[PDB]
RNA sequence: AAACUGCGAAUGGCUCAUUAAAUCAGUUAUGGUUCCUUUGGUCGCUCGUACUUGGAUAACUGUGGUAAUUCU
RNA sequence: UGGUGACUCUAGAUAACCUCGGGCCGAUCGCACGCCGGCGGCGACGACCCAUUCGAACGUCUGCCCUAUCAACUUUCGAUGGUAGUCGCCGUGCCUACCAUGGUGACCACGGGUGACGGGGAAUCAGGGUUCGAUUCCGGAGAGGGAGCCUGAGAAACGGCUACCACAUCCAAGGAAGGCAGCAGGCGCGCAAAUU
RNA sequence: CGCUACUACCGAUUGGAUGGUUUAGUGAGGCCCUCGGAUCGGCCCCGCCGGGGUGCCCUGGCGGAGCGCUGA
């Protein structure tokens, strides 16, 4: 679609799109390849990851994030930032006084690829620690779970 | 004498932040190196763990790569044209990187008809200036001229490109960091890059 | 005023009172390393520059 | 703080130096070098504490710089030199070679050697890589650096160094099978056959190893130091061979070889 | 002796005012960085007066200023 | 070429750049002595670079006292996220410019108080707990209060410097010099704590 | 209710002394930037005695009175 919205030119750094092709050579489009990558640990490569057009720096299979440290899942709560949602972790903490837990919550922001499309609200998501991508984002979604009741 | 500690911001709850220590040497900022298009001037920093940085405040001449070609040249650096991040870096001809600039084209006009034989933003209604037509035409033999006919099926340039060339200025983007490294690299827009970067220049003027 | 004049060809100084404004003036005014005829500090100083 | 620390509290040494608490306030900081810090028995230590040939750190200080101590081939005069694991010491004064190698405690044996055997020492490849325009270097270690090892040698495989020289001489691959020693965690101065490695990708490996007595443990693979090839070591064992006695065994050894005498 | 050069003086010692996810503890990460020293490696890998180049400045000698300084 | 779970890694190739505040490629010192202009042994010191060690720095997850007579807070005085940059040793609203309108909260946010440095630990304790932890170990912070730096690998250093604020020393009145929460010791404070 | 003692509370006694917080203005000092250029030093000119180079004044010792460059 409309890839260039921001006011700077939007591409992956790794692409050189500007190789020259003669004209009577071309078989669909002249010449864009897609940069993705395999992240580790067994996670699979979105099929929009590989055949998507969107351009974002801070994906992790499109992007430059390498994903190092806690995997971790939360349900996702918010979806009103771009390219970032607020999930929410829900445990169970022991006060051994009264031999007995409760419930406490933490919110954690995290980046959402553009690569997982039809992403709602409630279902889970399994998110890899990454370097601080913003002031309070340093979680990469990498995986999808649709929520039990959702057809 | 900036600083750049990140426990003088609010928390993502919004409260305040109360600071338990002074300012630390490694938390230090320095002044933007406004680098200026001008004769070179380059002013050395010392920086964390004895290393230097190159704060060029004046820079006239980068390296710049026709990607394409794969021609890269000293240039002399001669305008700014577009900055996506503010519009007042333009108006002061500030050079930072991803900054859009003209530069000379002579250099790859030179590549290009040395290694071509074939004329590139030359008017039609001149007929050469002297001692270049030699290195256009020269004497060679069978198989030197065979290799550049061969070249030539491949010497086509696109319609932006040579009208630039025609202009005697090509489009850049600058792709170093000026403030730190002391120098002005970039490549030369081309293909949609070029259109965009056109698009949004004359949509600005 | 006084002062300290050295005679570098053969190393030798000598500090001297020199308590007449007349003798004196001829340095007024006078920055650094600027040569100056010593004249007026007396006869035997006629000639030379310091 | 600013800039490094340059001691270290007596009480805050690694426990296996065995210092005791009233002596002094400050330990023998080891000095930067090939082993940890934790990892390392400085040569005051080793030249005072357990070998008794000196009463005071002046004493220590007296002995190397006469250059008596060659610490893996080369005369070392810094008495908080680090000598850690596999690292040989030689004093030519005294005809006697060691090994600086765990106990079953987890502590430094004084394990005297042959002549012969002190002219080479086991070391573990921490890393290989290509550079200099292709040259292919090994890191073990003992922080040595090696150019051009064989292209067979990886990671985590032990390498045979021979000290005059300083280039690998023999390899065992980390296979299952092979003896090795722990050096580091609970088990640490174990010997025992690894028995399988559990890969756990992202995080640490452990590795599981079988005692020559049949007892079984596991560490993490950072903590294993492949000894030699099938169950045969490549070097000389302490007066233990690896094999951990629990207290009771401990105990009833003790008891036996004091009802022996008298 | 002095003085120039080098290194250290960022360790240690003291105290608990500040400080309420801050510090700290356990757990991980740096594939997002810097690192004197130690140890090992690399150090004729560059095709372009040498049987050793230049100017200073201390210490030292000598002349001094200020009431006063580890001033000069 | 090798490697990782995973590189936009490592190594290779090409086109060039290569900072006057210009980077490496030794104009150094000792000992022992030699060998039919030459060839040398053992060291000391120094310089890139790459590892290593000692770290430092910055992030992850979980955990902290009392208080609702604190229920809403934050919001370009960046608040939450995006894009580009600047700066920084580097990741990052760290800062800037545009853009979006977000982010936290009764699972107690925000505010307030703390005769609150945190921890290892201490006292007491049938089981459970309660209170304490300035205090010799580890981590942090500070050097009268703030602020700003120079040198250096490392300090926002205080037995370093610069300034202001408070206090204060000598003076020939022009100027000069300060920082015991180091060890002793003094005054003050107090119920309360040692040798110049 | 009358006394006596003690304790909080209300409050313009338009009460006296320190502690902080903050609009407006001013703002030391450091650092960066753009200039500045007191001085100092090199190559040609009233430095022109001297060299393995003889009527080669051309130095490796002295304002070489130089809108002549140049570096600090």
């Amino acid at each position: 679609a409309d890839i260039q919205t921001e006011r700077a030119y939007q591409k992956q750094p790794t692409i050189f799109q500007n190789k020259k092709r003669v004209l009577l050579g071309e078989t669909g489009k002249e010449k864009l390849p897609r940069y993705y990558k395999n992240i580790g640990l067994g996670f699979k490569t979105p099929k929009e990851a590989i055949e998507g057009t969107y351009i974002d720096k801070k994906c992790p299979f499109t992007g430059n994030v390498s994903i190092r440290g806690r995997i971790l899942s939360g349900v996702v709560t918010k979806m009103k930032m771009q390219r970032t949602i607020v999930i929410r972790r829900d445990y169970l903490h022991y006060i051994r006084k009264y031999n007995r837990f409760e419930k406490r919550h933490k919110n954690m922001s995290v980046h959402l690829s553009p690569c997982f499309r039809d992403v709602q609200i409630g279902d889970i998501v399994t998110v890899g620690e990454c370097r601080p991508l913003s002031k309070t984002v340093r979680f990469n979604v990498l995986k999808v779970t649709k929520a039990a009741g959702t057809k | 004498g900036i600083s750049r500690d990140n426990w003088h911001k609010r928390r993502k709850t919004g409260g305040k932040r109360k600071p338990y220590h002074k300012k630390r040497k490694y938390e230090l900022g320095r002044p933007a190196a406004n680098t200026k298009i001008g004769p070179r001037r380059i002013h050395t920093v010392r920086v964390r763990g004895g290393n230097k940085k190159y704060r060029a405040l004046r820079l006239d001449v980068g390296n710049f790569s026709w990607g394409s070609e794969c021609c890269t040249r000293k240039t002399r650096i001669i305008d700014v044209v577009y900055n996506a991040s503010n519009n007042e870096l333009v108006r002061t001809k500030t050079l930072v990187k991803n900054c859009i600039v003209l530069i000379d084209s002579t250099p790859y006009r030179q590549w290009y008809e040395s290694h071509y034989a074939l004329p590139l933003g030359r008017k039609k209604g001149a007929k050469l200036t002297p001692e270049e037509e030699e290195i256009l035409n020269k004497k060679r033999s069978k198989k030197i001229q065979k290799k550049y006919d061969e070249r030539k099926k491949n010497a086509k340039i696109s319609s932006l490109l040579e009208e630039q060339f025609q202009q005697g200025k090509l489009l850049a983007c600058i792709a170093s960091r000026p403030g730190q490294c002391g120098r002005a690299d970039g490549y030369v827009l081309e293909g949609k890059e070029l259109e965009f970067y056109l698009r949004k220049i004359k949509a600005r003027k | 005023m006084k002062l300290n004049i050295s005679f570098p060809a053969t190393g030798c100084q000598k500090l001297i009172e020199v308590d007449d404004e007349r003798k004196l003036r001829t340095f007024y005014e006078k920055r650094m390393a600027t040569e100056v005829a010593a004249d007026a500090l007396g006869e035997e100083w006629k000639g030379y520059v310091v | 703080a600013r800039g490094p620390k340059k001691h270290l509290k007596r009480v805050a040494a690694p426990k296996h130096w065995m210092l005791d608490k009233l002596t002094g306030v400050f330990a023998p900081r080891p000095s930067t070098g090939p082993h940890k810090l934790r990892e390392c028995l400085p040569l005051i230590i080793f030249l005072r504490n357990r070998l008794k040939y000196a009463l005071t750190g002046d004493e220590v200080k007296k002995i190397c710089m006469q250059r008596f101590i060659k610490i893996d081939g080369k005369v070392r005069t810094d008495i908080t030199y680090p000598a850690g694991f596999m690292d040989v010491i030689s004093i030519d004064k005294t005809g006697e070679n060691f090994r600086l190698i765990y106990d079953t405690k987890g502590r430094f044996a004084v394990h005297r050697i042959t002549p012969e055997e002190a002219k080479y020492k086991l070391c573990k490849v921490r890393k290989i890589f290509v550079g200099t325009k292709g040259i292919p270097h090994l890191v073990t270690h003992d922080a040595r650096t090696i150019r051009y090892p064989d292209p067979l040698i990886k990671v985590n495989d032990t390498i045979q160094i021979d000290l005059e020289t300083g280039k690998i001489t023999d390899f065992i691959k980390f296979d299952t099978g092979n003896l090795c020693m722990v050096t580091g965690g609970a088990n640490l101065g174990r010997i025992g056959v690894i028995t399988n490695r559990e890969r756990h990708p992202g995080s640490f490996d452990v590795v599981h190893v079988k005692d020559a007595n049949g007892n079984s443990f596991a560490t993490r693979l950072s903590n294993i130091f492949v000894i030699g090839k099938g169950n045969k070591p490549w070097i000389s064992l302490p007066r233990g061979k690896g094999i951990r006695l629990t207290i009771a065994e401990e105990r009833d050894k003790r008891l036996a070889a004091k009802q022996s005498s008298g």
